[PDB]
């Protein structure tokens, strides 16, 4: 839980780079496993078919990358399709589908949390530089000057003068 | 018949990519489109977002004075480029929109970049204009690609498109220079501590109404800022609550200080004639000659543009007088046609468009010259008025009999003499421009008609002494009426 | 002004709601009236009807702070009725009536 | 009247004395409207510059008197 | 000479303030504050902006390889059956809305097309997530 | 109180006094005099536009080719136009003189029989101020501005009718431009009369301040209140300056708007004329005269 919340508080460029790299790594990771399924059944030599394939038009590693980029972001081109006679491909497709719909969702949640947190802008209070001691109402009293910067109002503001001393 | 980017001539054979992708004809035009459309779709959301502590500070980034005139001449040549493109495509069989649609998008790119600058200059935020910076380099890069592609074919100065491209690269280059200028000026994106600047005193002051001297160049030119004031006064009357303290420089105290500086300079220069008429003249000159010459130069430019008006309508009526009025596609390079100046200037459509743009510039610059002259006159008054006021405080009331008569004289003086001097200062730009204007006018009549217009211009100039004679007569009549009405 | 040798343009003095418990916290779902009891230690001790005109410099602010049960957002209602609005020697009409089904309160009777 | 009559009389003489004196140059709508438009704009500077010079002489006279006024006897300051 | 508005909208002419710069984070917050018509207008424009911008680069990258010319069986197109700018626009909007058409798909032998494809999905998800958060 | 005064001021501001000025001119000039004046102005502009059209039609025939014969009608029309200007100019001067002489006689005969209580109740200073200065303006400024306004207004409407003649579709563009220029004129006039009154009411204290100091040189210098008077002089001049500065700036804006509109007319006239002439075989003289 702690290591997950750490990335939530990162700045805009860091989260953009992390999110972009995570999607690219996920896309690249599926390209490797999809290429493995090709290496098993669909060889580089086409052989004029002679064997029922399960991933059509997958002639090279780049084709597997195109299959991965189409299936994980739910585009679904038709030039390359998944077929039967490959139970591991069906299993990896279900695994790829569920992680996909979750990885964007958890990244989408970070944007929701980010836009809520980034709207704080709390360092908008104006004060003085020193302390003033003078007379008020006839008696010597301590005093200070406060101010606000935000266009809105500081609603239900409470003020405490906490004197710290070594006694 | 399709409607693609480049024409379908030879079954779209021009769409080939061999013999060099960049060397292709249709390709280089598309490359210019890319940076323009990039700016469009990167600025629209930011602009719609923006559409107290910021509305009261009309700040400006340095170089904006040059940027405004730079984009103005840029949009001028861009609409000219659209006119040049359509002229070349009319003679061709296919539509060939590739000659005026890229430049058509470039014009929309120029206008949106200017309003983005104004929308982002209302507040001190120089970090948002990096999109403009990354746009200008890409525009400059693709502009140079077109220039080098034309040089590799050696079209030359015959086709006006080559000259337009050769100047657009310099125009884009000047934009890059004035853009990187603000880097060294501010250091907002490539350094630690940005050298931020504060708004002027007049802009920061709570009560200020005449903010024209410190406003964007578009408003400074066409008085667009007055729209607000011109509307509010329709409901409520005008009092000393809307109007407020004049700007720091426009106030009479600073004008008085400048006048004393000029007097001290004139005294140290030639103290042989102290407080002489020529001494005051030279002091006023060296004090206000900067803006005085500025107004004169604007009026000279306005007069030159005003002459182009009739010089432009000459072509339109001449083109109609031409019997055949056929097109001139003879000149061509690499298959595609290219217009020439000797026929581009004669085409009726572009000539009317160019006249409209030239007349717009004219009718604008004329107003600037008059406004500067009027602005100098009021400032000169506020300075001259207090100069006499200081003299009144320092004068000696000797010769009471001679001093009594002068009391009425000095009151009448500050009333009519100061007012009459301002009229001279108001009309001084007109006095400076009238000789060269009339000289250019009579010369143009000769080249237009011949010896006939020479005699005509003489008859027109013959009315000048008649006006002078009746003016003396009217002055004599006015004196007699005033003398009689005084006793009446 | 102050007896020390200076003046404050917007010096603020606070008078409580004069609640039965003396706390600035009231519970309301049907319109009710709130009265602040001026005393010796109150700015209204020297309040005269002559100062009740419109051209006086004395603004009474009543800031209403309350959180909604729906979304937990805090609401800041501001009021600045000056002495021009209040009139001397007046009182509110009975705002609430009695009915068999439910208690009723006339909202238009506020201005009466 | 002279202000209103100067341009009409000028343009009439030009079109008349063109053909009747030297018809070697045939008239044309191109040159005709060019000359007409040039007269329509240039009519105003001529009748305006007459007022400009009348203003300059009066301004020069008045400013000369102002210099004489400044050179008058002023009250001597302290020491 | 009032201090607090009687209606409630207490306005104060805060002047004599130092030059306060505005970053891009405040701009994002102001986008959230836009009302329903303003948000819908800028949302539709931004999506059309993204769609046409990606359409332009796809049309550019199609004309770059030579797919705009009539392929005589040999020249493998970076995008199949792309004929005109309208066809390129349809392909671009399909990628950025996860629709998927199949007929005018994208194939190998064009790494630049692959790079444009992957970047659109990344940027498309980012703007989609931003749009969801804004309206939410 | 204040709201009623502002409402009354706004109502008085919008009141251009059209009927009042019209009735004054009609009663002063005369039924026969005013008829001659308006006829002379109308006839002068009619022959003006007629000679312009004749020039277009005559030069067109010369380019397509009785040239010497046609030139005589031009000279005849030129003399008629010159004579019309002399008649119109003389009529305007005579009408103003007759109006002034009748207005003064009526005012003099009316004030000479004023009731004795009116003299004590009304300030004689304001009566003389409203009598002497006002009639001098009516005598010396009313005829000149009226003749210029009549010449300008008639010239403008005649020019617009020429644009409609050379371009029938120009009315589709005239309607959106006529309303915007009327709107600008409205918002200008309501704001310019007040600014003229304010400029006069602020420049008068300047002369008063100069008069006050030059009288009391000795007492002012004895008081040693010079520093305050220097600030006072600057303050009065500053109010005067900004008046004279707002005025011209507002005036410039009106002119700028007018000229921009005028340029738009040029475009909207010439452009269509091109596509009209090349298609409908319109003579070059018509488009040339319209553009001029
Ligand atoms: C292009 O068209 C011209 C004109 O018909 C022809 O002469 C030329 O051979 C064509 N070129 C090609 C490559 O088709």
């Amino acid at each position: 839980q702690d290591v997950f919340t750490t990335l939530v508080d990162l700045k805009w460029p860091h989260t953009l780079l992390i999110f972009t790299m995570s999607f690219l790594c996920s896309w690249l990771l599926f390209a490797m496993v999809w290429w493995l399924i090709a290496f098993a059944h669909g060889d580089l030599a086409p052989g004029e078919g002679t064997n029922v394939p399960c991933v059509t038009s997958i002639h090279s590693f780049s084709s597997a990358f195109l299959f991965s980029i189409e299936v994980q972001v739910t585009i679904g081109f038709g030039g390359r399709m998944v077929t039967e006679e490959c139970p591991l491909a069906i299993l990896i497709l279900i695994v790829q589908n569920i992680v996909g719909l979750m990885i964007n969702a958890i990244m989408l949640g970070c944007i929701f949390m980010k836009t809520a947190q980034a709207h704080r802008r709390a360092e908008t209070l104006i004060f003085s530089k020193h302390a003033v001691i003078t007379l008020r109402h006839g008696r010597l009293c301590f005093m200070l000057r406060v101010g606000d910067l935000r266009k809105s109002m500081i609603i239900s503001a409470t003020i405490h003068m906490q004197v710290v001393r070594k006694t | 018949m399709p409607l693609a980017f480049c024409g379908t001539e030879n079954h779209s054979a021009a769409y080939r990519v061999d013999q060099g992708v960049l060397n292709n004809g249709c390709f280089v035009d598309a490359l210019n489109v890319v940076p323009h459309v990039f700016l469009l779709f990167i600025t629209f959301p930011i602009l719609f977002i923006g559409w107290h502590i910021h509305h009261s500070t009309w700040l400006h980034f340095p170089g904006h004075n040059l940027r405004w005139i730079l984009t103005f001449i840029l949009l001028f040549v861009l609409v000219c480029e659209i006119a040049e493109g359509i002229l070349s495509d009319g003679v061709t069989e296919s539509r060939h929109l590739h000659l005026y649609m890229p430049a058509g998008m470039a014009f929309m790119a120029a206008i949106t970049s200017v309003v983005y600058y104004h929308n982002i200059e209302t507040s001190n935020f120089p970090k948002l204009l990096i999109a403009l910076l990354i746009y200008w380099t890409l525009a400059f890069i693709t502009k140079t690609i077109k220039f080098v592609k034309f040089y590799d074919h050696a079209i030359g100065f015959s086709q006006l498109r080559f000259c337009l491209t050769g100047l657009l690269v310099i125009l884009y280059g000047m934009l890059l220079l004035v853009e990187v200028n603000v880097i060294r000026v501010r250091r907002y994106i490539f350094f630690k501590t940005p050298r931020e600047v504060k708004p002027p005193e007049d802009l920061q002051d709570l009560g200020v109404r005449f903010l024209q001297p410190f406003v964007n160049l578009l408003s400074k030119g066409t008085y667009w800022w007055m729209n607000a004031f011109i509307k509010t006064a329709h409901k409520k009357p005008i009092d000393l609550r809307a109007i407020a303290k004049l700007p720091i420089a426009m106030r009479a105290l600073t004008n008085y200080q400048r006048l004393c500086v000029a007097f001290d300079a004139q005294a140290r220069k030639d103290t042989q004639s102290p407080q002489g008429a020529r001494a005051i003249w030279r002091a006023l000159c060296h004090a206000f000659g900067r803006r005085l010459i500025l107004s004169s130069t604007f009026r000279i430019l306005a007069d030159l543009l005003g002459f182009a008006g009739p010089l432009c309508i000459f072509g339109i009526v001449d083109h109609l007088g031409k019997e055949n009025h056929v097109f001139q596609p003879k000149t061509q390079f690499l298959g595609v046609y290219f217009v020439s100046s000797q026929e581009f200037l004669g085409n009726a459509y572009v000539l009317a468009v160019l006249l409209f743009l030239a007349l717009l510039l004219q009718r604008t610059f004329l107003q600037a010259s008059y406004y500067v002259a009027i602005e100098t006159g009021i400032n000169l008054r506020g300075a001259i008025q207090t100069k006499i006021y200081n003299k009144i405080m320092h004068m000696s009331t000797s010769n009471l009999s001679m001093g009594e008569m002068t009391a009425g004289q000095i009151c009448n003086l500050v009333a009519i003499d100061t007012n009459q001097l301002m009229w001279f200062f108001f009309l001084c730009p007109n006095l400076w421009t009238m000789p060269v204007q009339i000289i250019v006018g009579v010369i143009l009549l000769y080249y237009i008609l011949g010896v006939s217009a020479l005699i005509g211009a003489a008859v027109i100039i013959l009315l000048a002494p008649v006006q002078y004679f009746v003016a003396t007569k009217l002055s004599q009549a006015q004196r007699t009426t005033l003398e009689h009405s005084n006793e009446r | 002004t102050s007896p020390e040798g200076e003046v404050v343009p917007l010096h603020q003095v606070d008078i409580p709601m004069e609640n039965g418990v003396g706390g600035n916290s009231i519970f309301l779902v049907a319109p009710l009236i709130i009265y602040h009891v001026i005393d010796s230690n109150s700015p209204l001790y020297d309040l005269a009807p002559s100062d009740l005109h419109h051209h006086q410099d004395l603004e009474i602010i009543v800031i209403l702070e309350g959180v909604v049960e729906t979304t937990g957002i805090t609401t800041q209602a501001r009021t600045s009725y000056l002495a021009d609005e209040i009139l001397w020697g007046q009182r509110f009409v009975p705002i609430v009536a009695e009915e068999d089904g439910r208690y009723s309160v006339d909202y238009s009777k506020f201005g009466n | 009247f002279m202000n209103t009559a100067i341009p009409i009389a000028a343009v009439l003489i030009t079109f008349v004395g063109h053909v009747s004196f030297f018809k070697e140059s045939d008239l044309s709508p191109s040159v005709a409207f060019a000359s007409l438009s040039l007269f329509h704009i240039l009519v105003t500077p001529l009748f305006l510059l007459s007022s400009v010079v009348r203003s300059t002489v009066k301004a020069l006279v008045s400013v000369q008197k102002l210099s004489e006024f400044l050179s008058s006897a002023e009250i001597r300051e302290e020491q | 000479a009032r201090f607090v508005s009687k209606k409630g909208n207490c306005n104060v002419a805060h002047k004599n303030i130092r030059e306060q710069g505005r970053f891009l984070q405040d701009v994002f917050t102001t986008l959230v504050d836009l009302k329903w018509p303003h948000t819908l207008l800028i949302f539709t424009m931004s999506f059309l902006c993204s769609w046409l911008l990606f359409a332009m680069v796809w049309w550019l990258i199609a004309f770059a390889h030579g797919d705009l010319a009539p392929g005589e069986g040999t020249n493998v197109p970076c995008v199949t059956s792309i004929h005109s700018f309208s066809s390129a626009f349809l392909f671009s909007i399909e990628v950025q809305v996860t629709i998927g058409f199949g007929g005018r798909m994208v194939t190998e032998e064009c790494p630049l097309a692959i790079l444009i494809l992957i970047v659109q999905n990344i940027v498309g998800l980012m703007i989609n997530a931003i749009m969801l958060g804004c309206i939410f | 109180s204040e709201e009623d005064d502002n409402l009354s001021s706004v109502l008085h501001q919008r009141a251009k006094i059209p009927w009042r000025a019209c009735t004054k001119y009609l009663s002063s000039a005369g039924i026969l005099l005013l008829s001659l004046l308006v006829f002379s102005q109308l006839l002068k502009h009619m022959v003006l536009v007629a000679i312009d059209y004749w020039l277009a039609k005559w030069t067109d025939s010369a380019l397509v080719l009785d040239q010497s014969v046609y030139a005589m009608v031009f000279t005849l029309l030129c003399s008629l136009g010159i004579v019309l200007c002399l008649v119109t100019s003389v009529t305007v001067e005579w009408t103003g003189l007759k109006v002034a002489k009748r207005l003064h006689r009526s005012l003099l005969n009316r004030i000479i029989l004023a009731p004795m209580r009116f003299f004590e109740t009304t300030p004689l200073g304001s009566i003389l101020n409203r009598f002497s200065s006002d009639c001098n303006t009516i005598d010396q400024h009313i005829p000149s501005t009226l003749e210029c306004l009549s010449r300008s207004t008639l010239l403008c409407v005649s020019a617009l009718t020429v644009i409609s003649y050379v371009t029938p579709v120009f009315l589709v563009a005239l309607l959106p431009l006529a309303v915007v220029c009327y709107f600008i004129q409205k918002y200008f006039r309501v704001a310019s009369r007040d600014l003229q009154q304010l400029d006069d009411t602020t420049q008068l204290p300047l002369v008063s301040h100069f008069a006050e100091t030059v009288e009391g040189l000795t007492t002012i210098r004895a008081f040693r209140y010079e520093a305050r008077f220097q600030q006072k002089l600057l303050e009065y001049t500053d109010s005067n300056n900004i008046a004279s500065l707002f005025l011209t700036a507002a005036n410039r804006w009106l002119e700028v708007c007018m000229e921009y509109i005028g340029a738009c007319v040029v475009l909207i006239a010439a452009a269509t004329s091109i596509s009209n002439s090349l298609h409908r075989e319109l003579s070059a003289g018509l488009v040339g005269l319209g553009l001029t």
